[PDB]
């Protein structure tokens, strides 16, 4: 950590790991999103699988989560491909932390969404089949919960290799503070 | 030195580790990286790393869990191909 040249390499490695983790997370979000299209199509016909209300309850904020993480991933990727002491990533993490309101809504609704989805998988024929081959549904619904709980861990892991002389340091420290406050509020 | 020394974890994410060691003074033909939960809740696994490297990324790990990590070095400079003294560390993710 005291050798800033090694620290630069370690910081790139952590950022590369964050990219890989976001790729995996975006795939899980896509897996949840894909059945929404036929479900919303059938909901407005005389042969609905789930009602629009049940769809909105189960899949609440999943598109919004996908959008903010796609923005973060797409912003971070080119910076890691052009890595140097000059490179700055802090604004991307501040932007994601500014969007934690999406997670607050999702987490507040998670228990209802989980129950609603468990009911239908235990009783509804076509939806139980949908939840069986999601690129389960309840497993994927926990991914946003499990992940944001680890947000301060990854930020600390990145800060460990960011020197106080680098202008990303105050931005990452502030994103960590805001994320800690969010976890405390939950 | 003739065998890998000074194995350490030099960076981490909640589910992954970067290990690093001092490369030996031989041409390494192949590295094998071995890792598993120290307590046996999941099986030991291995993967290969080219002899031109002296670091490795281990991913897919459980957070907050003790792991044992071992590096094996194969070299045609070694009498029985695999080095006489593999090196191991423990690390809590």
């Amino acid at each position: 950590e005291l050798d800033l040249e090694k620290g630069l390499e370690m910081r790139k490695w952590v950022l590369s790991g964050i990219l890989a983790s976001e790729e995996t997370y975006l795939s899980h979000l896509e897996a949840l999103l894909l059945p929404m299209k036929p479900l919303k199509a059938a909901a407005t016909t005389s042969q609905p699988v789930l009602t629009s209300q049940q769809i909105e309850t189960i899949f609440f904020k999943v598109p919004e989560l996908y959008e903010i993480h796609k923005e973060f991933y797409d912003g971070l990727f080119p910076r890691v491909q052009q890595w140097s002491h000059q490179q700055r990533v802090g604004d991307l993490f501040q932007k994601l932390a500014s969007q934690l309101g999406v997670y607050r809504a999702f987490v507040d609704n998670y228990g209802v969404a989980m129950e609603m989805a468990e009911k239908c998988c235990q009783a509804n024929a076509q939806f139980a089949e949908i939840s069986e081959n999601l690129r389960s549904l309840e497993t994927l619904l926990y991914k946003p919960v499990d992940r944001v709980t680890r947000s301060t861990l990854v930020l600390h892991d990145l800060l460990k290799h960011t020197p106080a002389s680098h202008p990303d340091h105050p931005l990452l420290q502030d994103a960590l503070r805001i994320s800690q406050n969010f976890l405390s509020s939950i | 030195s003739s065998v890998p020394t000074k194995l350490e974890v030099v960076a981490a994410t909640p589910t992954s580790l970067l290990i690093s060691w001092d490369a030996p003074a031989v041409t390494v033909d192949l590295y094998v990286i071995t890792y598993g939960e120290t307590g046996g809740n999941s099986p030991v696994q291995e993967f290969e790393v080219p002899g031109s490297k002296s670091t490795a990324t281990i991913s897919g790990l459980k957070p907050g869990v003790d792991y044992t990590i071992t590096v094996y070095a194969g070299s045609y400079a070694y009498e029985y191909y695999w080095g006489p003294s593999p090196i191991s560390i423990n690390y809590r993710t």
